[PDB]
């Protein structure tokens, strides 16, 4: 079988798994304000 | 000889034109340490 | 304008030096030329940093590609079209093609698998090699991320048309995180039809 | 191109080793197991395996288990080669004799087989930075045996040597006298130059500084690691005026025999303090000078300069530097040998010095200095009376002339020792012609 | 068509060249990446004295980069000239000077020389007309002592009819970067003495002197002290470059400036130099410019010309000038000031103006003295020289690397008999 | 003295070394 | 389209005018904005494959 | 119109001339399927020369593909330009050479031997004016030392006036792959000297010295080392390939390269060669590919040019170019290296010019040398053979597949027999 895992490890486990998600998250309205800026600069800066 | 005046002005216009941005771009330079002398004493506390 | 004296200094707190000048096989040269100059900055010219693939953060123990991503391999199944009076049977073939991607070096592979009654040259299409990009860009290899159900890759001059992949890739790229396409199904040969 | 192998031969040279480590694996961002976290600085001291493993490039060596058997179960359990850690079953006992002609002659070969190997994994070795402890068996005895061998096998190769010389008043062995004695008589032809640190210096600067009334020996590694962190780092980090390990000989070492430069580092200061402080280039040169941040109990007003080698290392403009020195010059209380018009070798690296989170303050400037002052020789003469207090009454000699060392040699010790006591006094000597 | 190799030994030399490389491509035109993106066709006219064409319009220098130590050769290739190089001028090995002349001369330096003269050989063949070589180094150390007095003698014994400049930072007399520098020093000079035909003698302390009462920086560094080493570089070599009424390439200096073949150390200096605050309290003229010129403070030698009467002085001028001033000037200055200029030498200042002042700058002067106060360097490297060899300290290191006490002695014997004509000309 | 067809050769008056004899009219 | 009009002008009155180099630019700074935003597509693309 | 056979040998000449198609498709535009996609019209003026016709317009290349054991076939095939060569012409066998010269002349090569032979019947009679065969191969180890005497005798035979190029891999002396290396390459030379007309001897070490010091690289593989077979082997047939002012096929460079029958073993050479960081600042010109073609290391056998006088000499140039620059530096070369060229030859340099370069390239220059140093080579062979053979190891497989002592014997004393007029042309 699979070992038989900690109770310490199945928090930090759950707690990895939250971060993981925020970051991702975090990294993602990053680039979603990044890409209004360039969207923008380029339609201004072509006209 | 008005050209002459003229070059010899604009010379020596430049030459204080650079002598400014130095002593600016310095001041700045000056600045810049006590901040980072700053934040280092951020890292002390 | 410079002058004896205009010049600034910096607030870096990073001055690592990097080795650029050193010898191996006891001859003198660059050794190598995508090493950073002061402070891990890159110098003017050199631009590059992905390369290989860059593989997210399943079996992140640390260990390399070579140990951690051991003898799995992606598969995938294509197929192709030509004519040169010296064949297999017929015009219009759906030549029947597995591609495997070695995940420890990032190479690819291309096999012939077996048809009944076929006298092709059987065995291996393309040798275990990093196969380039089609060139509008001829300097990036084939990464991970361009592999997908029901796509064309092309290879040496050759659009192979990847319709299924087989059930270990699946799962790993469904890991990966690339949506994997519906599945599609190869056209039938018509030698093949008739041979059946 | 510029690799140092580094071996460190007893439970200082360990337990100092284990402290140098800490920081060069952060000065570089080796993270504790060995895999550099997300350039090639780390070719000084870290080799690269395929893997990305960068293995240190050292060989900590000590005869009795514990001392190593805890770098191989502690933080730093998958950082050194398993291999490079090189014990054995049985101390040599404080008895600079067994750790040279008994139990030292079982672990030489396996010693210098894997330097041979480190060696040859390098394409220009700087030199083998070692780390001795002149008080116990290995750090007396092993130490030498190595000093002769890494003399014949790997030739002129620097071979730069830090030592934890014996204390002008604390002392933890009875037997230190003679172990110290006999080790200079056996590694005074096979070094080049031997740096010193003696413990109760460093207490003190340890007292009157940080404000630490109760240090340790940790407290004290750290220290000997930032002083190693600046001599070897114009190899690693960028500068104007470097200095490598070949040049801190022919400039620090007169004449042959007097290979025993001193240490001094100069900002010691700690956090609060440093709030009420300038810590300019002056302001730390200066320092250097002051005889008490001397990492050696000796005042050196009471000899004379003969080469001294300041290395700074941060913030430090080419001219605060000459102004300084210039400034140390004018002094009465700083005189020089007369046959060193000059006496300063400067080096300038740029790299910050590193914070490990543990007690010197972050500084932005800072300077090591390395003193051939003859202030060495009330040490030397010292030594040499205690080993003649007891060598009189022929004491603990029983224990070392039954290992296997010929009695002849104690005396031949203090025999030529008293030469280069000799030789302090001469080179300070002037010439009225 | 007159083309210079240009060589660098050591750091010092290294770091100089870097800077000089770097100043030079900004007065030529030539990008980092080495394309040309100039403003005028005269500074591609005469590209073709430190840049040897490439395909694609590239220009690479015509220069070979010596150190035994391949640390600095990464601190050239990571600043910001170091794409402009030829990958296979670097030639470097696997070993470390330790400031010995006898490690940069008697040692592993032999068996690098041979390649850095087949790399010297390769640049100076792909010519049509060489005139001369040029090597910065430190006078006192390793390497740049030792390498750049080897390498001027074997390209000397090569190339006989050669010009051969080195610019060589001088020690100090005040504060020593080497122990051994003394040794180092003389056993240099006494091969610069009966080799080269330039030396430009150049003090740290000098150059900072000029950085701080006449520039008023306040953190200066390295490279700005290669900055004013450079700028010199560039004004003795711009004649040949751009051009002018009367122009005067580097035997047309040397011609004037050398009366006896042993008395050719000389101190340069550049003075259009105006201060943070004093620029814009400046009229700047050429009498005031020869007024900075010939000022006992704009030295980059740490040597007085009043303690010598001079024996040659030259200056090239860089910008539109009136050759009116220009020649009254020189004139006024060398009858004003009588007590320092030998009477058996009528006119012993040689005047050479170009057309194309230095970028920034409306009218600039290098200025290159022969002087009797020369000797005041050599003097101080003799005394700290016969303080250290007296005692025979710092030599068991040389003998055993393998010289002898006698090249120690003729070294001596010969630095001490430049001495002398260096205080007769002076006594007449 | 040039060795062979190396850079020292085509320079002015660049004497060069003959190539080493051979096992013809020799003894054996 | 400019350009190729443009360049069908005659023999002396085809000309360097200011006009002509700024179209030159713009067909050089289009290119490069356009491969920027090519750039933060396959940044957003690779995101997208991480947030699945 | 002029046209070769192209003939491949072993696992060495296999992947030899696997590198050299890749090559030829590349210069000439036919893609990995075949299909021709390219930028000129003088890619297909003369591509019957080495590629088939076909229905559909995408050409096929006159390649057969000999070897004892059939997995080196499947690798060629597999490799990027493997599929397209004729299936027909993957000839193979179902046995073992085992690095035995018997076993590749007296036995299963000698049963494969009729069927190469009849595919290369079909193939010389698919034409219309045979230039001739070119054969790759490796002159130690088995197959292409047995298959390649064996296919070259009795091509000799059946076709008498035909050209026959072999290039040839001959064994290094610092290192080896095989035993029996001196007992193949001393049974083979003796074929090769009445039967071949242009053999390339190509040594490993020195393709190592190539790869090494002049492209100066750090992972170099057999790819890369047959590829530098390969530049030569196209540099050497390109003037029959593409138009070009004063051009000569491979019969006009065999008259005046080949003084007497039996002198022609050749050391080729290849050289705008540049290491990949410092191919930008190259100013590649004819003066430069002159030093670097007659230079002492770009030499691809390992016999130093400096140990014997020059019989004859070939440089095939390509690229748009000066023929009086050509004539200057072939002028020059012999005046000022006149005692390393026959003095009974008078201008014994041959010089062809081909219009196209090679893609990548400005101006290429190939190189033949036809020398008196491969005595060395000839004698090295010689000693390595008699060291092993005195004591008649390794024997007992050739006396068993049905060699005998005086078969060794006369290949020793023809070898020696060829070493000797080498001698007597380079001592007049
Ligand atoms: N920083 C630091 N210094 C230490 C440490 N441990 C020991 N030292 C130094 O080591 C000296 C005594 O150790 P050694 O003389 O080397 O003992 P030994 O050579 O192992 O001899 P044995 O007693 O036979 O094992 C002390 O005087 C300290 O100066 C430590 O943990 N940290
Ligand atoms: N002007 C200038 N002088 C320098 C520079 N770097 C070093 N020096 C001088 O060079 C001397 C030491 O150089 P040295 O040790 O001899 O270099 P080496 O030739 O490699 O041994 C010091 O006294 C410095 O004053 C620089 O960048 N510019
Ligand atoms: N240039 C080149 N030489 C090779 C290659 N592969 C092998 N060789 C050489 O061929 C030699 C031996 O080949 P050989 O035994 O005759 O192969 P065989 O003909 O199949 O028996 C080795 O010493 C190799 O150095 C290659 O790909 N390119």
């Amino acid at each position: 079988p699979p070992p038989k895992f900690l109770p310490s490890e199945w928090h930090i486990a759950n707690k990895n798994h939250y971060h993981r998600a925020e970051a991702q998250r975090s990294r993602s309205e990053r680039l979603v304000a990044e890409s209004q800026r360039l969207v923008d600069e380029i339609e201004k800066t072509t006209r | 000889e008005a050209t002459e005046q003229s070059k010899k002005a604009a010379y020596g216009t430049n030459q204080v034109q650079y002598d400014v941005v130095a002593q600016m771009l310095e001041k700045e330079q000056a600045e810049r340490t006590r901040r980072l002398a700053k934040k280092v004493q951020e890292f002390r506390e | 304008l410079p002058g004896n004296s205009f010049n600034r200094n910096i607030g870096k707190e990073k001055f690592h030096k990097s080795q650029h000048w050193g010898f191996c096989n006891n001859v003198r040269m660059l050794v190598s030329e995508d090493k950073p100059g002061i402070g891990g900055e890159l110098l003017l010219g050199q631009k590059m940093k992905p390369k290989y693939s860059v593989f997210p953060k399943e079996m992140g123990t640390g260990l390399p590609s070579w140990v951690a991503f051991d003898k799995q391999v992606l598969s995938f199944d294509a197929y192709l079209e030509d004519e040169v009076p010296d064949k297999s049977q017929e015009n219009y073939r759906i030549r029947c093609y597995k591609i495997y991607f070695y995940l420890e070096d990032d190479t690819i592979q291309v096999n012939e698998p077996a048809l009944k009654n076929s006298g092709l040259p059987k065995g291996i299409f393309i040798r275990r090699h990093r196969i380039s990009l089609p060139p509008p860009d001829e300097d990036q290899f084939y990464t991970v991320y361009h592999f997908n159900i029901n796509v064309d890759i092309v290879l040496y001059g050759r659009t192979f048309k990847i319709y299924d992949c087989d059930t270990f890739t699946k799962n790993f790229l469904k890991k990966i995180g690339v949506k994997l396409n519906p599945p599609g199904q190869c056209p039938e040969d018509p030698y093949m039809k008739t041979r059946r | 191109q510029r690799e140092c192998i580094s071996v460190h031969v007893g439970q200082a040279g360990v337990q100092i080793g284990n402290a140098c480590w800490e920081l060069y694996c952060l000065e570089h961002g080796i993270q504790p197991d060995g895999q550099m976290p997300s350039d090639d600085s780390f070719n000084t001291f870290f080799s690269e395996t395929g893997a990305g493993k960068h293995v240190p490039r050292a060989v900590f060596v000590d005869l009795e288990p514990t001392v190593i058997d805890e770098v191989r179960t502690g933080t730093y359990r998958q950082l050194f080669h398993p291999e490079q850690l090189i014990t054995g079953k049985e101390d040599a006992a404080n008895n600079y004799a067994r750790g040279h002609y008994t139990i030292g002659k079982e672990l030489i070969d396996l010693v210098l087989d894997r330097i041979r190997k480190l060696a040859d994994q390098c394409t220009g070795l700087q030199g083998f930075l070692i780390f001795h402890s002149f008080g116990g068996g290995t750090g007396s005895g092993f130490t030498s045996l190595l000093m002769e061998r890494l003399s014949v096998d790997y030739g002129k190769k620097s071979k730069l040597e830090f030592s934890i010389y014996p204390a002008p008043q604390v002392s933890t062995a009875v037997v230190e006298p003679y172990n110290s004695i006999l080790t200079t008589h056996t590694t005074l032809e096979h070094s080049d130059c031997a740096f010193m640190v003696d413990n109760e210096a460093i207490y003190d600067i340890c007292r009157r500084n940080l404000d630490i009334e109760r240090p340790t020996y940790t407290n004290l590694n750290r220290l000997i690691s930032q002083i190693v962190s600046s001599i070897t780092a114009s190899l690693r980090f960028d500068g104007a005026l470097n200095v490598d390990l070949t040049e801190f000989q022919t400039n620090l070492v007169p004449y042959p025999r007097i290979h025993f430069p001193l240490a001094t580092y100069a900002p010691v200061i700690s956090a609060e303090k440093a709030y009420h402080e300038q810590l300019s280039v002056a302001e730390i040169t200066n320092a250097c000078f002051e005889p008490a941040n001397q990492m050696v109990k000796c005042d050196p007003r009471h000899g004379k300069y003969m080469a001294c080698c300041l290395l700074y290392r941060g913030d430090v403009v080419p001219k605060d530097v000459n102004a300084a020195i210039a400034a140390i010059k004018t002094k009465r209380s700083i005189q020089f040998v007369d046959w060193c018009p000059t006496g300063f070798k400067v080096g300038i690296n740029y790299q910050p010095p590193t914070v490990v989170p543990g007690d010197l303050a972050k500084v932005q400037r800072a300077v090591c200095m390395l003193s051939n002052t003859t202030a060495i020789a009330e040490a030397w003469a010292r030594l040499d009376h205690k080993f003649d207090l007891m060598y009189a009454k022929r004491a603990f000699v029983h224990w070392y002339v039954g290992e296997g060392m010929e009695e002849g040699e104690f005396s031949e010790a203090r025999e030529d020792m008293a030469a280069l006591e000799k030789d302090y006094e001469e080179v300070g000597m002037d010439s009225v012609e | 068509m007159r083309e210079i190799v240009h060589l660098q030994a050591g750091q010092c030399g290294n770091q100089i060249g870097a800077k000089f490389w770097e100043v030079i491509s900004d007065e030529h035109g030539i990008d980092p990446t080495g394309t040309y993106h100039g403003d005028s066709d005269l500074q591609l006219e005469r590209i073709n004295v430190y840049y040897n064409e490439a395909t694609g319009g590239k220009y690479v220098p015509r220069a070979v980069l010596v150190d035994l130590e391949p640390g600095t050769m990464d601190s050239v290739r990571s600043g910001p000239f170091g794409q402009i190089f030829r990958p296979d001028n670097f030639v470097f090995g696997q070993s470390g000077a330790g400031n010995n002349w006898a490690k940069g001369h008697y040692t592993e330096g032999a068996e690098l020389v041979d390649s850095v003269l087949d790399v010297v050989r390769k640049e100076a063949e792909s010519c049509d007309c060489l005139q001369g070589f040029q090597l910065t180094h430190s006078l006192g150390g390793g390497t740049g002592s030792g390498m750049g007095t080897l390498l001027i003698s074997k390209i000397r014994e090569e190339y006989p009819d050669r010009i051969m400049n080195t610019f060589s930072v001088v020690p100090s007399p005040k504060v020593s970067d080497t122990v051994v520098e003394p040794y180092n020093a003389t056993l240099s000079v006494h091969q610069l003495v009966e080799n080269t035909d330039e030396t430009y003698c150049i003090d740290n302390e000098a150059l900072y002197d000029i950085c701080f009462r006449t520039l008023k920086l306040t953190t200066p560094t390295y490279g700005d002290l290669n900055h004013l080493v450079s700028a010199t570089m560039s004004g003795v070599t711009t004649c040949l470059r751009f051009p002018g009424q009367l122009n005067a390439d580097l035997r047309k200096l040397a011609v004037n400036m050398v009366p006896f073949p042993r008395l050719h150390f000389f101190m340069p200096g550049f003075a259009p130099l105006t201060s943070r605050g004093s620029q814009q309290y400046r009229a700047l003229t050429v009498p005031e410019l020869t007024q900075q010129m010939f000022d006992a403070k704009n030295m980059m030698a740490a040597c007085d010309p009043r303690h010598g009467r001079y024996l040659t002085v030259a200056a090239v001028f860089r910008g539109r000038m009136s050759m009116k001033e220009v020649d009254e000037q020189m004139l006024n200055v060398q009858n004003k000031n009588s007590s320092y200029f030998v009477e058996w030498i009528p006119n012993n200042v040689k005047t050479a103006v170009c057309d194309i002042p230095p970028r920034g700058l409306k009218m600039s002067a290098t200025f290159i003295g022969n002087s009797t106060a020369i000797q005041e360097l050599f003097k101080r490297i003799s005394e700290q020289f016969t303080a250290m060899f007296r005692r025979k300290a710092f030599l068991h290191w040389y003998t055993g690397e393998g010289m002898d006490e006698m090249e120690f002695t003729e070294a001596e014997s010969n630095m001490n008999d430049l001495g002398n004509p260096v205080v007769t000309r002076g006594a007449c | 003295v040039s060795e062979g067809f190396t850079v020292k050769a085509m320079m002015k008056n660049s004497v060069v070394r003959g190539p080493p004899t051979a096992g013809a009219f020799k003894e054996r | 389209t400019r350009l190729e009009t443009r360049t069908h002008r005659p023999n002396v009155e085809l000309c360097r005018d200011v006009a002509q180099y700024r179209l030159i630019k713009e067909v050089d700074e289009i290119a490069y904005n356009v491969a920027r935003l090519k750039e933060t597509l396959a940044q957003a693309q690779a995101e997208l494959k991480g947030l699945n």
